[PDB]
């Protein structure tokens, strides 16, 4: 199973 | 009472300071973040041994259990035949054998069972051969793993992952199903792939069984230096209902192509897209998305690129659209269009503007006029003001240069004929002066005022005979209460309409004692001193009215308080004898999970004559115009059901266009949604009536796991007509 | 009667002087705000200016949103309407933050064959609601000054 989510800048 | 605060009753809390010092207590047993207790321990130098009623809590877990045992120095520590509970986080279970490993990073369970449902409310469980919770991945990993709704095993895998967290992780999210009258029983499957932190896909098979095939959806999402967007592909690579009603064809593929961009780079660079593809015209219709509709008559290609600054910006673009309909196969695109403004204040007492567009125009059909088109417009203003009232005096010129191109077709079927060359040069003057007055109110409440506020506008605009340019760009613009002050009958730069008219309008607006705006009122009208022409003015109307107060607009507001607003306009044309358009609203929202609101939307037969298609006026279901009465509404039952819904209605057919239903029942363990839909899906030619598709949504969650938490909102805009808030 | 021309300006005197903050300073809504505060006769400074005496007007989130709001009897579209909500917040220096929102609704027909026309009467109405916008925000800030002075009795 696996998660969903917003995305963001590394790090 | 609310239900995060219901499944917070069964979540241990921590009762002791966050944290080294070590205690021992006993009859001759307590011992201290973490604290064990016991009837019975034997200490070694360094382990113990704990025995009797043994109770193990901790800032993340509590153990309980028959016996302990421990390592001092590494705090390893092993329970056989216990039980747990997760502190601060909702989750719970059983397990032969439960072992802390890795300084508390790795809690393991031989012969293991986990769920999030709150003690004897056991709903679902895993079960494995080996269960191990890592805290720093935020993961569970399960060995021989079942899956139980109550006590039967619903799947069962060598190896399996749970996320028990808020950090991101590839695999399978839970699947969805539907039942559609469109394709039958429907099955989704997402595969997520977390391609970093700023990028991210989906993987999709959606089954359809009239169509006995997958379509593949992708959807590839990104966020980077220059915006961010979205990406999705659609494909099936056959359809064997599309096989039947196109059945000599080479292949019936399906497919979708979206893209989606938007960004500001440094400040000054700004980058767009806005691009849908598909491969018929049917593709919306067959297909529910979550970017076209049904409802939609063409699909927009769209890219820009510009470059902005205080006082000066640049924006290259094109734009194309695939039009679904065969009633008329031609289609105009910008390609490229080029725009330039530049701002300069203060130039004397005058404000300075310069607006620049160069335009390629192409078809899609080989015979259809191109042309390339270049305007420049020079505008200087004059601002005054004062605390009571301003006016405003601007010049224009409107400089504009054609070369058109393919004219051959055209002119063989016209009496009016287009023309190679043409310059257009026209001087605009407009004044637009507005005043304040202000009234204390003695009537409705201490310290309320109100304020009315005339104005007033004249507009010059010479006529030029333009009917040797083709129409490539410019829709006849709709005359709302703002839209009473506009320069521009039409929506673009092939029709520029000569005007000779004041327009007059007024606004009222009360305050409140806190100098808030409760209420507005506007009603303005246009009065025509000469006609308003292009020299291509084949528009067709009840009237042949030319002069004086034509145009009639007007609009409202209350906010009756700050849980109910009222909102509504109307336009009123003379050349229809008739409103010609008007929307009202009333709406009640206490909360994102509590509202309630009526809308009404009325377009006359006469409007829909005078301004669309010419066809329209013709065929049934367009002919008559808009008269659409909608209800939406949402409000929670107890504190775990929501219910949703709209309705639509078309007041002249006595027909539903729309309605919605959504039930979510919402535990602190799972979640499960309901939707149904049925909607307009087109016509049918043979028997001159409405089609109309339904469907029933099966959606399924499980909580407790993640910050995931009553499912109102995302129901009340998976319709055709979505909810907008009025307030 | 009763009724008499306004005595003060439509923006409190003691935001005359103010301080212009967006994330995106070049874009659209930025350009109306600035034009109407300059049309109201406020004196703008630069965001990183020695004046911390000047309250600050700080944009935020813009959002527009595209709706099908009627149908024919088909199904198509009959109007769309779009909506603009723009958040922002005034900071009064040495005070609290006060936010405020405008919100514009604006609908059109739809037009299958006239298309590109159509996208550009979607620009032309864009450019419209970010003026209402920005005239919503400047008739927000009395209310402004008078929630500061409820603050300070």
């Amino acid at each position: 199973c696996g998660l969903k989510g917003p995305l963001y800048f590394p790090p | 009472a609310d239900l995060a605060s219901q499944c917070m009753l069964g979540v241990p809390s921590y009762d002791r300071p966050l944290v080294l010092p070590v205690t021992i207590n006993a009859d001759h047993v307590d011992i201290m973040n973490s604290r064990l207790q016991a009837d019975e321990v034997q200490l070694h130098q360094r382990t113990v041994d704990a025995l009797g009623n043994v109770h193990y809590d901790d800032n993340q877990v509590i153990l309980k259990g028959p016996k302990g045992w421990a390592n001092l120095n590494t705090k390893d520590t092993n329970v056989w035949e216990g039980d747990y509970q997760m502190v601060g986080r909702q989750g719970r279970g059983k397990a032969d054998l439960m072992k802390q490993r890795g300084e508390n990073r790795y809690t393991i369970l031989d012969n293991g069972s986990f769920t999030s449902c709150l003690p004897g409310s056991d709903t679902w469980s895993v079960v494995g051969s080996e269960i191990i919770h890592d805290r720093e991945e935020q993961v569970a990993e399960i060995w021989n793993a079942r899956f139980k709704v109550g006590p039967v095993p619903i799947f069962y895998s060598p190896y399996l992952q749970l996320p028990v967290g808020d950090k991101r992780r590839s695999g399978f999210l839970i699947p969805n199903a539907k039942y559609t009258t469109t394709n039958y029983f429907e099955f989704y499957l997402p595969y997520y792939w977390n391609i970093a932190p700023n990028m991210d896909a989906t993987i999709t098979p959606h089954y359809m069984h009239r169509r006995g095939n997958i379509m593949w959806e992708n959807e590839f999402r990104y966020l980077s230096q220059a915006g961010a967007g979205l990406m999705e592909l659609d494909y099936l690579p056959s359809d064997k209902v599309y096989e039947d009603e196109h059945p000599n064809d080479d292949s019936s593929r399906r497919w979708l192509f979206y893209w989606n961009h938007s960004g500001v780079m440094d400040q000054v660079w700004r980058f767009n897209v806005d691009y849908t593809k598909v491969s018929d015209p049917s593709y919306f219709n067959d297909f529910d998305n979550k970017y076209g509709s049904s409802t939609d008559g063409y699909a927009t290609q769209k890219f820009s690129v510009g470059y902005a600054v205080q006082n000066f910006n640049a924006t290259v673009s094109t734009k194309q659209f695939q039009v679904f309909s065969e009633q008329n196969t031609s289609s105009y695109s910008a390609e490229p269009q080029l725009d330039v403004n530049y701002y300069q204040n203060d130039v004397g007492p005058f404000d300075t503007r310069i607006y620049g567009q160069a335009v390629h125009f192409v078809n899609t059909r080989d015979d259809m006029p191109e042309a390339t088109r270049v305007h420049l417009e020079p505008t200087i203003n004059l601002p005054l003001s004062n605390n009571w009232g301003s006016i405003n005096t601007e010049a224009k010129l409107l400089a504009t240069h054609y070369q058109q191109t393919n004219l051959d077709w055209y002119n063989s079927r016209n009496t009016t004929k287009l023309d190679e060359s043409v310059n257009r040069v026209m001087p605009q003057f407009k004044v637009d002066g507005k005043m304040v007055f202000e009234r204390d109110m003695e009537m409705l409440a201490p310290g309320y005022t109100q304020t009315l506020e005339p104005r007033a506008q004249y507009l010059y605009v010479p006529y030029r005979d333009q009917s040797d340019i083709y129409n490539y760009d410019s829709s006849l613009l709709q005359s709302d209460y703002s839209g009473l002050f506009r320069d521009r009958t039409y929506g673009g730069l092939d029709r520029i309409a000569s005007a000779n008219q004041v327009t007059t309008g007024v606004t009222s607006r009360i305050y409140d004692d806190a100098a808030v705006e409760r209420f507005n009122i506007s009603v303005g009208q246009i009065y025509y001193f000469t006609e308003s022409r292009t020299g291509d003015d084949n528009i067709t109307w009840e009237n042949d009215d030319k002069t004086g107060s034509l145009v009639w607009a007007g609009d409202t507001y209350w906010r009756i308080s700050e849980r109910w607003g009222l909102r509504g306009g109307i336009q009123y044309d003379t050349r229809l004898d008739n409103v010609a358009t008007s929307n009202s609203s009333i709406e009640y929202r206490r909360d994102e999970d509590r509202l309630v609101q009526l809308n009404y939307r009325y377009a006359s037969p006469e409007y829909i004559q005078a301004t669309l298609p010419k066809y329209y006026s013709t065929a049934e279901q367009y002919k008559n115009g808009i008269s659409q009465v909608g209800a939406v509404a949402s409000w929670p039952i107890a504190d775990r059901w929501s219910i949703v819904g709209a309705y639509y209605y078309d007041t002249n057919a006595n027909k539903q266009a729309d309605s919605m239903l959504g039930v979510q029942y919402s535990s602190c363990c799972y979640a499960i949604r309901v939707g149904y839909e049925r909607k307009l899906n087109g016509w049918d030619n043979d028997k001159q009536h409405a089609v109309y598709d339904n469907a029933i949504g099966f959606n399924i969650e499980l909580r407790g796991l993640s910050s995931n938490y009553l499912g109102t909102q995302e129901m009340l805009r998976s319709n055709i007509l979505p909810y907008q808030n009025t307030l | 009667c009763g009724w008499h021309l306004r005595d003060t300006t439509q923006v409190p005197s003691t935001m005359k002087v103010m301080i212009l903050d967006s994330g995106d300073p070049n874009g659209p809504l930025s350009r109306a705000v600035r034009n109407q505060l300059r049309l109201n006769g406020v004196e703008l400074l630069d965001k990183e200016t020695t004046r911390k005496d000047v309250p600050s007007l700080r944009l935020g989130k813009v959002s527009i949103a595209k709706d099908t709001a009627s149908v024919f009897r088909n199904g198509q579209t009959a109007e769309y309407q779009m909506i603009m909500t723009v958040n922002a917040t005034v900071l009064i220096p040495g005070r609290d933050i006060y936010p405020i929102s405008a919100k514009v609704f604006r609908s059109f027909f739809d037009n299958p064959q006239m298309a590109l026309a159509k996208d550009n009467e979607q620009d032309m109405i864009v450019k419209e609601m970010y003026d209402r916008a920005a005239e919503q925000l400047i008739r927000k800030l009395p209310s402004i000054r008078a929630a500061d002075i409820r603050s300070d009795e």
